[PDB]
Order: structure tokens, then sequence, then C-alpha cells
């Protein structure tokens, strides 16, 4: 009910990001939504004296046909001053289950600092540039802005104070417009407790971190090896030697002596079996000296494995993986690679939010134009991470398969 | 006197840390001075400007060309940034046919909208006196000055705010604002349409805005932004292609711009051979001859531009179709239409600057471009007709290491068809010979060797001059492809060669890569395997090529 002054970083002007084209149905949905919000005072129209702009588009979240309004506040977020910190809950990732709630509506009750409102301007575009776009700015705390949770932290703490005092075994975390609730109950008791918390938030996405861990490097176990089998094995072990110190491949390369056919069976010598066993024992241990640095960026790499299978690695230093995984979920994206990649980006980003409380920078195996053309059609999250595009096919593909 | 409605001003400020302009006034001839005194006298009579005292320290130069012209370049440098919604013009192919159409220009556009009074003191200018024997006459603007940075945006926003209620209470008509003109269209009967035009100019008159009282000075066909708009169709204004036996870089730029302009309705325009000459630009004066490909290309451009072609208007009740054809040398042509041989518009796409490429990737990029253009113009993605079999696309995207997607499309059997020219095996081949390849080069002498040793005892080492490591690795693979049967397993350590081949090109700028592609096309089965170098892997002989 009282506005807190908000400013920008020194020497930085407001965002001036071009609005990209939208389909007619998304434009109509945003027209209806923004009209309703204008009748409720959440946004107000602006004149040409406001040169700032932030992209906007429309989505449809899970299990809902209602269009939702999504603002790409990335540029404004990184141009907004740093708000200060609550240490990340290191036990949220250790809990048995976590449920994500959309507490975005609660932001619309808190007014926004007047002098800052000119920086949240956005444009509903028109088809074929026929008429001028409909320009708005926010009067209250907008969803997607990084200052909205920072400002609401006191109010949110006051709201959840009884629930936190009631169940000390339930971890509560907040990121952007989402509230993460970790516990160890039963799925039924979990859902009933979530209904209790959502009505507790009313009067004022099952995710199990235990079923996801880190993945070791595994070598084949065969009774007969071909020249090709041993060539691939030596390639993979040589690659893993960048990660593990003691990997050696000389006794296995000694078997390849000569110009043999690739399909010819080669029996393993005893020295070769010994070297392979030592390499197994080395791979069974974790990686040497792998730490998380909150001052550094998180990098995520995604490889397409085919047949709807995808691998990913989150690291900070090359060969120092903080997390690895393999998203192979099939949910109505059998014939669309971009939809699969987008859902994978969303899941990986969510995991990254749970573990470290921030999003990673993605390296996407897709051409810039395809992704930029289609990614908003399958996006369902309220946040947006950063991404770049790898254009050279990496060789370490099958080494993660 | 009927009370006119007020137009609320737009608060304007200067850029932060800057002050108003202070530019010395130019010396003018006595004739020019008298002319400016008459003009500014009538203007002050009309209320556009007002005399100011000596307190105002800001000044803007003025000239007479009689017509008064104020040079606001410094104030434009010192004025804040505005939001201009004129970023890209509407395309005629996006318009929808209307039975009746009317153009209403707004006379005295910027001179009918008031200026923020706190900002008027920055628009001060002086008229020099005769012989400079008296103080020059000081004036400031009360309305939007033409040539000032903020006039278009403020005028457009004010006009929008005025037009909102009339458009709200008239859903059966369509109104467009553009610069100093309004364009109104409706499918009503001509009498009812003219009536609603009278109501519209009355509603604009309630705010003090005038329209053409006579028969509207512009009737079809309308000439606008290089376009011809007709009652039933649209096209581009006739082209003007200069012909001179000595061409410059600037003339090549103008010719390229004009051909690209004509390509939006004339299908089949090609501009590659003329655009290749723009390498090494920034020198507008030059004499660049043309090759036979460029001369035949421009001759074909005159051949297509020989007879006029028209485009139709958009009908939302019918499907939107876009069809693509391959032209060769990275060139692609497309047509967007709703009924056969009645194009909404046309266009072309040229492949990006790259070392290697294939036709499927280029077709994908053209599809993305057409999709974005279609979302701009019509707000939807069209259905595609593509010269590529469903199975070919299936194999491509299922085996491609990158993620890719094409929206809803169907196969059209119009040669040349896009196809996959080779497919590498996933597992080694039984019964096929195994070629262990290797190459190496001396960094100083540029001398190298490339060759192979196989499981059947076949061997070859070839010496090479003026080469590199990468070239000798590619050369080695190529030697194995030349001397092997229709089925071959190949073992290399070249991460470079594997990087090139795993990108699946069907055409390259490197002749060696193209010869490799031609060899792969002739093969029944090829399995390419990679091993680490210098790891004592028997077979892979780095020492055989290092001699
Ligand atoms: C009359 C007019 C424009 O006219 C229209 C105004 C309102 C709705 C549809 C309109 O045209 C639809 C297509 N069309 C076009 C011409 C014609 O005779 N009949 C017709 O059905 C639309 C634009 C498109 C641009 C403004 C958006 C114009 C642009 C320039 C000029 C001139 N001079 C006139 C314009």
């Amino acid at each position: 009910i009282e506005t807190v002054p908000v400013k920008l970083k020194p020497g930085m002007d407001g965002p001036k990001v071009k609005q990209w084209p939208l389909t007619e149905e998304k434009i109509k949905a945003l027209v209806e939504i923004c009209t309703e919000m204008e009748k409720e005072g959440k946004i107000s129209k602006i004149g040409p004296e406001n040169p700032y702009n932030t992209p906007v588009f429309a989505i449809k979240k899970k299990d809902s046909t209602k269009w939702r309004k999504l603002v790409d506040f990335r540029e404004l977020n990184k141009r907004t001053q740093d708000f200060w910190g609550i240490p990340h809950p290191a036990g949220l990732k250790k809990k048995k289950s976590v449920t994500v709630l959309d507490v975005g509506d609660a932001y619309f009750s808190v007014p926004l600092d007047e002098d800052f409102r000119k920086y949240t301007a956005f444009t509903i575009p028109s088809i074929n540039n026929e008429t001028p776009g409909i320009r708005y700015q926010y009067n209250v705390l907008p969803q997607g802005w990084k200052g909205s949770p920072a400002i609401f932290q006191s109010s949110m703490t006051k709201i959840l104070e009884p629930f936190k005092k009631q169940n000390p075994d339930i971890v509560i975390y907040q990121y952007m417009d989402d509230l993460y609730v970790g516990s160890d109950l039963e799925i039924g008791q979990h859902r009933t407790k979530i209904e209790e918390l959502r009505q507790h938030l009313l009067r004022w996405y099952e995710l199990h971190p235990d079923k996801w861990t880190v993945q070791p490097i595994v070598l084949p176990e065969k009774d007969s090896w071909t020249v090709n089998d041993i060539q691939k094995l030596v390639g993979k072990l040589n690659w893993a030697s960048q990660i593990y110190p003691g990997i050696k491949v000389r006794q296995l390369s000694k078997l390849l002596r000569g110009t043999k056919a690739l399909t010819e069976v080669i029996p393993l010598t005893e020295e070769a079996e010994l070297e392979l066993a030592e390499n197994r024992e080395i791979l069974k241990e974790p990686v040497h000296g792998v730490y998380y640095d909150p001052s550094k960026d998180l990098i995520a790499e995604i490889q397409k494995q085919g047949q709807g299978q995808w691998t990913y690695q989150i690291y900070q230093e090359p060969f120092k993986n903080l997390k690895t995984g393999k998203y192979a979920r099939m949910r109505g994206a059998h014939t669309n690679d971009v939809k699969q990649l987008t859902e994978a980006v969303q899941k990986i980003t969510t995991e990254s939010i749970v573990i470290w409380g921030k999003t990673p920078k993605f390296k996407l195996p897709i051409q810039k134009e395809t992704w930029e053309t289609w990614w908003t059609e399958y996006w369902q999250a309220t946040w947006i991470p950063e991404w770049e595009f790898v254009n050279t096919p990496p060789l370490v593909k099958l080494w993660y398969q | 006197m009927v009370p006119i409605s007020p137009i609320e001003t737009v608060p304007v400020k200067l850029k932060p840390g800057m002050d108003g302009p202070k530019v010395k006034q130019w010396p003018l001839t006595e004739e020019k001075i008298k002319a400016l005194v008459e003009i500014c006298t009538e203007m002050e009579k009309e209320g556009k400007i007002s005399k100011i005292g000596p307190e105002n320290p800001y000044n803007t130069p003025v000239f007479a060309i009689w017509r008064k012209l104020v040079d606001f370049r410094e104030l434009n440098k010192r004025t804040q940034d505005f939001w201009e919604v004129q970023l890209g013009i509407p395309h005629p192919a996006g318009l929808k046919k209307k039975k009746s159409v009317t153009v209403l220009d707004v006379g005295d556009a910027y001179f009918s909208v008031p200026l923020d009074e706190d900002f008027r003191k920055y628009t001060a200018f002086t008229i020099p006196s005769i012989n400079n024997e008296t103080p020059g006459i000081r004036y400031q603007y009360n309305v939007l000055p033409q040539g000032w940075k903020g006039s278009p945006a403020i005028f457009q926003s004010s006009m929008t705010k005025i037009l909102e209620p009339f458009a709200a209470q008239n859903p059966d008509i369509v109104i467009y604002q553009y610069m100093d003109d309004l364009y109104v269209g409706s499918d009503l009967e001509i009498g009812q349409h003219r009536t609603k035009i009278e109501e519209l100019r009355q509603h604009l008159l309630r705010w003090g805005l005038t329209t053409p009282d006579k028969k509207h000075q512009k009737e079809p066909p309308f000439l606008w932004m290089g376009y011809e708009l007709h009652p039933d169709k649209w096209t581009v204004q006739p082209i003007v292609l200069p012909e001179k036996d000595s061409w410059t870089v600037n003339d090549i730029q103008k010719l390229v711009g004009k051909l690209n302009w004509a390509s939006q309705i004339y299908p089949g325009i090609k501009v590659r051979q003329l655009s290749k000459l723009l390498r090494g630009t920034k020198a507008l004066t030059e004499v660049i001859p043309l090759t036979e490909e460029a001369e035949l290309e421009l001759a074909e451009n005159r051949e297509i531009l020989k007879e006029p072609v028209h485009g139709v208007y958009y009908d939302p009740s019918k499907d939107l179709i876009a069809e693509i054809q391959k032209q060769g040398q990275g060139q692609w042509t497309y047509q967007i239409y709703q009924e056969p041989f009645k194009n909404l518009k046309t266009g072309k796409y040229a492949r990006m600057r790259g070392a290697h490429t294939n036709d499927v990737k280029q077709l994908t990029e053209a599809v993305q471009k057409i999709t974005t253009e279609s979302i701009v113009i019509w707000g939807k993605t069209p259905k595609f007709k593509l010269p590529i079999q469903k199975e070919t696309w299936e194999t491509w995207w299922t085996e491609y290491w990158q993620a890719t997607w094409i929206p809803e499309w169907e196969f059209v059997n119009t040669p040349p068809l896009v196809k996959l020219w080779y497919q590498l095996e996933k597992e080694p081949i039984v019964g096929a010979e195994t070629f262990y390849v290797d190459g190496a080069a001396n960094r100083e002498t540029k001398l190298g060797k490339a060759g192979y040793v196989t499981n059947k005892g076949r061997q070859k080492v070839v010496p090479l001059t003026n080469t590199t490591n990468q070239k000798t690795e590619l050369q080695a693979i190529y030697l194995a492809l030349q001397d092997s049967g229709l089925e071959v397993n190949i073992v290399t350590d070249s991460q470079y060669a594997l990087g090139i081949i795993q990108a699946q090109p069907d055409k390259s700028e490197s002749e060696l890569v193209n010869q490799i592609i031609e060899q792969l096309i002739k093969k029944e089965k090829v399995y390419l395997a990679w091993v680490p170098a210098h790891k004592g892997i028997g077979g892979n002989e780095q020492v055989d090529k290092l001699v």
C-alpha cells in the first residue's frame, strides 16, 4: 500500500527492445487481457513521450485454455539495480518432493514506484503495421520483473509466517512468480497440504528431486569385442581422461595393433582387461574438486540423441559438471523437435532454480532463426533464461549416450 | 462560436544534462527579411507563433527559400527520444478489399496540435532587422513545428486519441492513419459510405481539424510508397532501370534495390550475380564490368519486367498458401497466394554466407523467413507447398543432430526436388574393406602427405605441395573414397573432417570437399569412424605420412 523507491544501475538507460510480430489470436488475447487490466488499474496507457519498450506475448499454461500474458523483462531485469540477500535453501533439492505454485496475482495488489513506471512500457502490436500499437505501462508490480519478488518479500514472509510456524519440516522458496514447496509427505498428503497452502494464500506440478541424481560414465560389458567396439571404447576413455586423472588406454590401444577389419572380433589380453577394470573403478568415484561458485554463470549444454531422447550437462568450468541428466519425456511432441527442446530447456531451468536459485545460460543445438521463430509457441514458464546457438556438431554426443 | 475541444499537450523534456540550443542567426538579404516578416506576421496572426521578450536565451536559425524554414537540427540533437510507431510500412497484400474507399488529408497537420508550453521557449528564433540597426524580432512556437523531432509522434498520438471514439462507435468501417493522411474504407453502399465520411470529417472538425471539402483530391488508382493501389488489385509502380556502359558501385546499389523492390510481385527475379560485385564497398566511384552470368541475369530481369503483373488483396475466409521453388546457386523463389495463379505477393531468399551448405537447410531457412513475413503481413502462418518428399524430410530431421521444424506443409512435385544426396551408416559394414586414412603437413614448407592402409593390404601415400594438415586429412579421406568399392569403412582421426561431414553438405566452397561429396554420392554404403590421434592405435599410421 506504500511504494518503495526503485532506481536503475548507474549509467544505464531504460530498455528499448523491439516487439516481435505476433499472430492474430495472440494479439486479440493480449487486447482483451490488457483491456481488463486497464479497467482494474494495473496498467495505464502512455503517450509518445515514453521511448522505452519491453517485448510482450501470450501463452497457455498447463491444463488451461485461458491465454496468459508474458512479458520478456530480461533486459529490464539486468538493467534494474541489484536488490539485496536470502541464502538459497540447500535443503530444497534434498527434499523428497517439491510443488511449484503461481503466486503472480499477489503482485498486482502492491503499487509500483511512480518514477519507475515509465521503464515497464510495452506495446501490443498490430497486424501489417496498419494502426499504431497499443502502448501501456504498469502501475503495480509486474509479473516477470525481478524487483517484484524482492519488494514482496516482507509481505510474503508475513503471509507464510503461520504456515512456516506450523510445519517446520516444509521448505519454502521463492523465485520470480513461483513458490517452491518441498516436503517428504505422501502424494495424497502432499496434494492436500498444497490445497491447504493455496487456500491459506487465497484468504490473504509434482516434482520429485529424489528421483533425479547425477549420472556416472559407464563402459560396455561384453564377452567379445570388435575392432570397432575397442575403437569407440578408446575414444570414450580418452575423452573421459579430460575429466578423470588416472584414465589410461595404452593397453587397450595395444589390441588395435595392425590394420584389421572393423567387424573382426579381438580377444582382450589380461593387461587390457586389467586396464579396463581400473578405468571402471576410476569412473565409479566422483569428480575431483568440483565446487559451485555463486559469482559465476551456470552453463547448460543440450544434445539431441534421437527418438525424443535428450542429454544435458550443467557446469561452470569445462569438465567440472555440477549436474548431468537425460530428459526423454514424451508429451505430445513426437513430431516436433523444437517443442521437445523447449520443454527440455524449461525442465533444466526449473532444476537449476531448485538447486542454485538462478537460471543457466543455454547452448542450444538449433539454428538461431528456427528457435527464434518457434520457441514462444511452446513456452509455459513465467521466467525466460538466456541462450546461445551451437552451430558445429559436437563429437561428445554419443559419449553422453 | 461553437466551442472547439482542447487537445491536451504532451509533456516534452530535453535529454538529461543538456540545455536548449544557442545558434547564431544568419545574415539575410533585405528581400528575404521582408518575406520572413510577412510570413511570420501572418503566422502570428493565425496563432502558430508569438513574439517573446529579450529574456529568452535560446535561438534557432531561420532561412527563406517565399517559404520560411527553421533549422531545428541542434534542438533535435538536444530533444528527448520519442516513440515512433512508424517502423515498417503496411504491405498492400495485407489489405482487405472494400467496396468504398476514401482518402482524407489533414491540412495544417502539425500546426493544429498545440505544443507543451514549458517547451516552447526552446523553439525561439529571431528575424534579423534591416541593416541590423534594430533588435531582431523574437518569436517562439505555440504548435508543433515542422522539422522538430517530436512532431510526427505527438501528432499521431493526438490523432489516435481523437479517432478512438468514432472508430469505437463505427465498427462497420476501417480507418488508417499514415503521416498527414487518413484512409477510410467500408463495404457499405456508396451513399452510406459518403455519409459516414461526412460524419467523420464533422467529428474531426469538432476538434479543429480540416479535411478536403471538395471531391477528395485523390481517387483510384493511388500511388503510395512505390505502390499502385487499385480497386480490385495492387502492384508496384513501373520500374526505372538505367542502362550505361560504365557502372559504378552506387549504381549497382540502386539497381539492386530496384530489382529487390520489383521482386515482391514479379516472380523469378534474381540478383546474385549483381550483388557479388558489391564486395569491397564504401568506394562509391568505380568501374565494375559484368560477366555473362550477370548480363544474362539482368536480361532475364528485363524479360520478367517486360509485362505488368498484379497482386490481389487478402481474404481472411480463404486459406493462406505459400509455395517454394529452388532456383540454383543458393537462390529460392516463393509465391504467397490463396487461389491458383492469383498471388497475394511473391519473394525470394538467398542462402547465407557459409563454407558448406545443403539444400534442406536452405529450404528450412526460406520457410522460416516466409513464416515471419506472413505473421507480419497477415498475422498467421500459411500452409506450405515444398518441393521435397515427406520421406526425405522425415529422414533428415530424424537423423539431424540439430533440432529443426517445418510448420504444416505438403509435397508439391515441381522439379528440381530437394533431396538427401548421401546417408552415412550407423554401424560398421560387414564384408566392406576398412581404410585407415591419415594426412599431415609441414607448417613451414607447406609439404605434406595423404594416404591410407587397408585390411586387405591396399596402401597408398601421395605427396603434396602447398597444403595444410586439414587439407591432407580431407585429401586422405578422398583417396580412400576414390580407391574403394561401393561399400567402405573409413577410419580417421581428423576431428575437422568429421566435423565437416557430420554437418551433411551437398555443396561447398572447397573443391576438395565437393569432390568428397561427389564420391559419397556414388557409394552404396559408407561408415565413417573416428579415433583419437597419437594413441598408438594400430592401423591409423601417423608415421606413414610424417616422412
Ligand atoms: C485508400 C487507401 C487504403 O484504403 C483502405 C482503407 C481502409 C480499409 C481498407 C482499405 O483498402 C483495402 C484495399 N483497397 C485499396 C485501394 C482501393 O481502391 N480499394 C481497396 O479495397 C489503404 C491504404 C493502406 C495503408 C494505409 C494503411 C492506402 C495507402 C495509401 C493511399 C494513398 N494515396 C491510399 C490508401
